[PDB]
């Protein structure tokens, strides 16, 4: 699940 | 009195706010070529979805209620409910005159026809299909396109005990809000309805079981049926297809 981690764990600012 | 009170309503505020973004315009490129196609594929539907996965991720990232939760519990939240409230999604957007989802942003002419899951995974495509239209059917017309109601129901969805969380403290939090995003719902529907609005709660452990069992059963249902080339990488770690 690397892209659902990536996606909830970055800056979306 | 029915009526809200000022922590109610600035409740609802805020879940709006949250999802205040789902219905924004989608930006050229994969996902949108794939709305706009008449014949469409089975990775063009894995392509269609990926654009509410995303959002629901940057939605719950607006929660404080998520916020408070530790990152490995938001992730597990995440990943336990996101089919779960992609198919609330399904119910809100789903048009029975014309038998197919729709939109905000595309006009009628766009849409996703229930007859695309004849295409699907022959193992368990037919009884997909069919709890898909048995449980749009148990919503009332004008609860299912509430948006309100619908966001209400997603978060009760995202809210729910995992057995991988455990974090005393995540465990606490998720389970607070359960009831409460659920009491929320309820004295919502009070506040439009009265006392009707109890045979909708009432209900709602029915509808939760159906689709915590469609959402649970979906895994496999583009197997074999998708070339990963074709199809968006996150809707890809929810559906398995090679
Ligand atoms: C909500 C979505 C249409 C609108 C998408 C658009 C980006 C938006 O959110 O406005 C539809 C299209 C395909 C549907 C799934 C097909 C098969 C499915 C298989 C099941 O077993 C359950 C339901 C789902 C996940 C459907 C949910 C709703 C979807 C994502």
């Amino acid at each position: 699940n690397a892209l659902l981690r990536y996606l909830l764990d970055k800056d979306d600012t | 009195s029915y009526q809200l009170n000022a922590a109610e309503l600035q409740a609802l505020d805020l879940i709006q706010e949250a999802f205040k973004g789902m219905n924004d315009p989608m930006e050229q490129g994969r996902q949108a070529t794939s709305f706009l196609k008449n014949e469409k594929s089975p990775a063009d539907i894995m392509n269609i979805m990926d654009v509410t996965m995303r959002r629901f991720v940057k939605m719950a990232k607006r929660l404080p209620a998520f916020n408070d939760l530790s990152q490995d519990g938001k992730f597990a939240l995440l990943k336990g409910g996101m089919i779960e409230m992609l198919t609330v999604r399904g119910v809100r957007r789903f048009d029975s005159s014309s038998g197919s989802w729709t939109t905000p942003t595309l006009g009628e002419s766009s849409e996703v026809s229930i007859n695309m899951f004849d295409q699907l995974n022959a193992d368990v495509r037919s009884e997909q299909k069919m709890r898909f239209l048995q449980f749009f059917k148990i919503f009332h017309e004008d609860i299912r396109s509430n948006d309100l109601v619908i966001s209400m129901i997603m978060l009760i969805v995202l809210f729910s005990p995992r057995d991988s969380i455990t974090d005393p403290e995540d465990r606490r939090i998720i389970a607070r809000h359960h009831e409460q995003f659920s009491a929320l719902l309820n004295r919502y529907l009070e506040s439009l309805y009265g006392d009707d609005a109890h045979q909708l709660n009432e209900q709602l452990p029915t509808a939760l079981r159906m689709l915590r069992e469609i959402s649970a059963s979906s895994g496999m249902l583009f197997l074999g049926t998708v070339n990963t080339s074709e199809a968006e990488p996150l809707p890809r770690e929810f559906f398995k297809v090679e």
